[PDB]
């Protein structure tokens, strides 16, 4: 299939973050200027979050033998953008520190919004890679971004290795769908079975490979061993990115191939699907009682929180909102990961203890007990609406070991979570716009995560909004 | 074609296996290179001709090269690498063969339970290649170009002396 | 009138021998090297599949393969480059600060 | 038919001679002629570490062969790809440049300090 | 007999037995990159035996 000036259109945030990526290399090119590329990385970013309404005024169509867009695209892209543009934005005072060159992180964390976007458009096996991939090689960088650092260097060699290895498994597992179907759509992976032979031996170690790339991507037991030592090591902002926008745009491309593909309804992967949701959900919320370091802590949460997403993966055929509860939860932990993770970045930069926190940064304390009990799935908070959400799917597909798998690794996350949050008010022995500008965007997350608790309404309408195509 | 197909992949399987128990770096790296000739040798066989060609002019002329050029650079002479040998000691090995076994029989028991007709080893052309690369496919050469560049900023990021 | 089976086959044998060489050695460099013999041999069953069914998408997706493989091993190699510089040995059970 | 298994043939004798060849040339150079010792004779000839710039050099030869690969496919197929292929090639070779260009200006491809 | 609270301690079981199963499950752990692949292909053959069986 050619592509017309729609198909163009519909190539909106695509072609703004790649001639982004363009300008800002060739801004470095030109003069070294910190503050003016990463006002060029954040103008690009908020442009294609803005072109994103001309892309929703073009509809939902097909761009490529590869690329879908519909509304499901938009909420990912939105969601990647979004995580792109904090990204960018506690990354500054932190690089503000930084002796070495820092104009290539605006790079490298533009390449890895446009894999993200890619990931969020994909209706192929060679977009899913490509933008796995596109995803990955520049948080590579990012992680190691600091190299002189010990912790730095070991989480960005532990990442690299394991990608790689995740990136070889997802591989031969499409090359053995490919061999078994013969075509590479999301739509045709079984298309060619009938009679209730759906399972074929080689569609199904193939779609088993892809699982276990792809739940090293989610962080999924038992590939999860790497999320708290590359949490940790990372720089917080690179943190901050690898917690939300690769996960999220990795679980949208999974939604899409498990919507899509005719044998994403199988019995045997839906129960190997529910074996490695059970077994996340317990074993992230359980490696998290006996945290003191904040990001391994969030690490182990995010393995939770991609469990309780499983969760809501698992009955998408059965039940009919399961992207809904899949969305409304990713804009939660979106908000409630981007102003946790942007307080740590905060009270990590410049490049150079929580407990006591309200005695010095009283807001940041309170920014980060609002993420805190938003993590736990307390009410007021919309990390409760997506664990209603979650539940309410799992409620209607009978999934009543997951249900109390979500039960019991929410008693949990609450000891540990208010454990963090009451140990930010006891007692314990900047200066520029960029630094009020994180504030800012971690303030603006624990009011909308307040607000959308309180009244989840427009969200779920806006989440309804993006349907992706029958 | 056959004959040329399973002497090559003979070859192949028998020189990774060199690769994967050796201690010298650059006869590991040498056998690695025979390996992929033989997997060209298998791609000719069976009419992917620019994918054997690629992968003697960017597999075995670049990514090897460039192997082989960081192996220079450390001048390995095996310290506490030879003088160890701890990968020919049995009990660290048993395991992760015997894993890489019975995930062998798994896969095989997935290969040989899909229908085969055969593989007609008609030649496919690189200008077929070419058309359906710049035709169907545009967005993953473009985004490729972004992966390279994005591998480029990275590892020049990484790897400078100063 | 090769079978796509024998092909497949040998892309599963190599693959697993490139884990084996990913997992046994401590050398960074040996699990490089084997990094990329498991992209390799993926590379190779794309082509045998691309192959079977008389289509250019196996061809196409191992240009992707290898386009990883590069820019994988180049950044691969620099990290090995700077742990080599730093550390002055290339034993990963070395690198394992962060744990718990 | 007849020609081209011929023509396989006639390849297939040129490689295995040409082998053959220079194995022989070895073979007659190693048997042939007397040997004799010195004591210096083993010692390499010494006339009586290494830079990362080498490593970024053969780094962007990788990246720019592959690079390379794609405009090689392009290449063969101009013609059939039309005017729209033309215009992703040079998106692509747009990319490449501008690519180079940052490396050149940041001193990556310089050599001398 | 009962000033020690038993029904409190029997409801505080689950505490202990989740503290337990945290710390063994802390143990995997380790740091090591080595054990991060092979646990890695312990899970790919997990989820293949286990396809392969459920088929
Ligand atoms: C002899 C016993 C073993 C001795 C030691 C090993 C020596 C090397 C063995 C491997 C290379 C030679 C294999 C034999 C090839 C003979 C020719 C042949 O079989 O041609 C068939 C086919 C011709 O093309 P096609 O169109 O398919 O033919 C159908 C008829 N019209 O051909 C094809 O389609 C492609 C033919 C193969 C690809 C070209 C050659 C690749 C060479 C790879 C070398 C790898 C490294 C070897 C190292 C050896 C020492 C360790
Ligand atoms: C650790 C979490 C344990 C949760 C147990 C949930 C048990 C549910 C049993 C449902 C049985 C349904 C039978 C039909
Ligand atoms: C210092 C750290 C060293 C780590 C070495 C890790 C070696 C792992 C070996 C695994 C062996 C598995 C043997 C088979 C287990 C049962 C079958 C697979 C699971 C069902």
């Amino acid at each position: 299939m050619t592509i017309t000036p729609q198909n163009l259109i519909a190539l909106l945030p695509l072609l703004i973050v790649g001639l982004t990526v363009v300008v800002v290399m060739l801004s470095i090119a030109w003069r070294r200027n910190h503050f003016l590329n990463a006002t060029l990385s954040v103008i690009g970013l908020n442009a294609a979050l803005v072109s994103l309404w001309f892309v929703g005024q073009a509809g939902a169509m097909d761009v490529t033998p590869l690329m879908r867009v519909d509304g499901f695209a938009m909420l990912y892209t939105g969601l990647v953008l979004l995580a792109s543009l904090a990204t960018c934005t506690f990354a500054y005072p932190w690089l503000e520190g930084y002796n070495d060159n820092k104009d290539e992180f605006y790079l490298l964390v533009l390449i890895a919004a446009l894999g993200g976007i890619l990931l969020a458009n994909a209706n192929h096996l060679a977009s899913l890679f490509l933008g796995i991939e596109l995803i990955s090689l520049p948080l590579f960088g990012l992680v190691g971004y600091a190299f002189r650092q010990k912790r730095s260097l070991e989480a960005s060699i532990k990442y690299t290795i394991l990608s790689a290895a995740a990136s070889s498994f997802l591989l031969f597992g499409m090359a053995l769908v490919y061999a078994q179907s013969g075509d590479l759509s999301f739509v045709a992976l079984g298309k060619n079975l009938g009679d209730g032979m759906l399972n074929e031996p080689l569609l199904l170690a193939g779609f088993g490979l892809m699982i276990v790339g792809l739940g090293f991507k989610l962080s999924l037991v038992p590939f999860h061993l790497w999320t708290p030592d590359v949490y940790q090591g990372a720089p917080a902002p690179v943190s901050t990115f690898l917690a939300t926008a690769s996960k999220i745009a990795i679980f949208g491309v999974v939604m899409r191939l498990f919507l899509y593909a005719p044998v994403g309804d199988s019995e045997a992967i839906r129960v190997v699907l529910a074996i490695i949701a059970f077994a996340s959900i317990i074993f992230g919320n359980l490696m998290a009682l006996s945290q003191t370091n904040i990001k391994r802590l969030l690490g182990y949460s995010s393995i939770s929180h991609l469990g309780y997403l499983l969760v809501a993966l698992i009955a998408l055929q059965t039940g009919e909102m399961s992207m809904e509860a899949v969305g409304v939860y990713l804009a939660g932990y979106l908000f409630s990961s981007l102003g946790a993770f942007g307080v740590v970045s905060l009270m990590s930069s410049p490049y150079r203890s929580y407990r006591g926190l309200f005695w010095h940064r009283p807001i940041l304390a309170a920014v980060m007990t609002v993420m805190m009990l938003s993590l736990a799935g307390i009410p007021m908070t919309l990390g409760f609406i997506g664990k209603f959400y979650v539940l309410a799917v799992g409620v209607q597909a009978h999934l009543w070991w997951l249900v109390g798998a979500v039960v019991v690794g929410s008693a949990i996350g609450l000891y540990y979570y208010l454990r963090v949050a009451v140990s930010l008010y006891l007692h314990a022995p900047p200066s520029n716009w960029q630094y009020s500008a994180g504030g800012i965007v971690v303030l603006i997350s624990a009011l909308l995560v307040l607000v959308l608790g309180v009244w989840p309404q427009p969200l779920i309408s806006i989440v309804r909004l993006a349907m992706p195509l029958m | 074609m056959e004959f040329a197909f399973y002497i090559c992949g003979l070859i192949a399987i028998l020189a990774t296996l060199r690769v994967i128990t050796h201690t010298n770096p650059v006869h590991a790296l040498l056998y690695l290179i025979i390996s992929l000739l033989a997997i060209s040798g298998v791609f000719f066989s069976l009419g992917a001709y620019f994918a054997g060609a690629l992968e003697i002019i960017v597999y075995a002329g670049a990514i090897m090269v460039l192997f082989v050029f960081v192996v220079m650079m450390l001048n390995l002479g095996g310290s506490e690498i030879e003088q160890e040998r701890q990968w020919l000691k049995p009990q660290v090995w048993i395991g992760p063969a015997i894993l890489s076994a019975i995930m062998l029989v798994v896969i095989v028991y997935a290969i040989l339970g899909v229908n085969d007709q055969g593989i007609d080893g008609t030649p496919i052309s690189a200008k077929a290649v070419g058309i359906t690369l710049f035709g169907p496919y545009v967005l993953a050469v473009e985004l490729a170009s972004m992966l390279l560049l994005a591998g480029l900023v990275v590892a020049f990021h990484v790897g400078r002396e100063e | 009138m090769i079978p796509l089976q024998h092909g497949l086959i040998l892309a599963a044998i190599l693959f697993v021998l490139g884990l084996t060489g990913l997992v046994i050695r401590r050398n960074l460099l040996f699990m490089l090297i084997g990094l990329e013999i498991m992209i390799n041999a993926s590379a190779l069953a794309f082509v045998v599949a691309g192959s079977y069914w008389g289509q250019t998408d196996g061809q196409v997706m191992y240009i992707l393969a290898i386009s990883l493989a590069a820019a994988e091993a180049s950044i691969g190699l620099a990290l090995l480059l700077q742990l080599h510089r730093r550390r002055q040995n290339l034993n990963i059970d070395s690198v394992s600060e962060m744990r718990g | 038919s007849t020609e081209v298994i011929a023509h396989h043939w006639a390849f297939a004798i040129f490689l295995i001679v040409a082998i053959g060849l220079c194995c022989l040339m070895l073979v007659g150079g190693w048997f042939l002629g007397g040997r004799a010792r010195a004591r210096s004779k083993n010692v390499p000839f010494e006339s009586g570490r290494l830079s990362a710039k080498f490593y970024l050099v053969a780094m962007f030869f990788v990246i720019f062969d592959v690079e390379a690969l794609y405009l090689f496919a392009w290449s063969t197929s101009i013609r059939e790809s039309g005017w729209v292929g033309f215009v992703e090639a040079a998106i692509f070779i747009f990319v490449l440049l501008a690519g180079l260009v940052y490396l050149v200006r940041i001193g990556a491809l310089d050599w001398t300090p | 007999l009962l000033k020690r609270d038993p029904l409190n301690s029997m409801m505080n079981i689950p505490a202990v037995l989740s503290r337990f199963a945290g710390k063994g499950l802390l143990l995997s752990e380790n740091g090591y990159l080595r054990w991060y692949v092979a646990s890695m292909s312990i899970g790919a053959v997990v989820v293949l035996a286990l396809l392969m069986v459920l088929r």
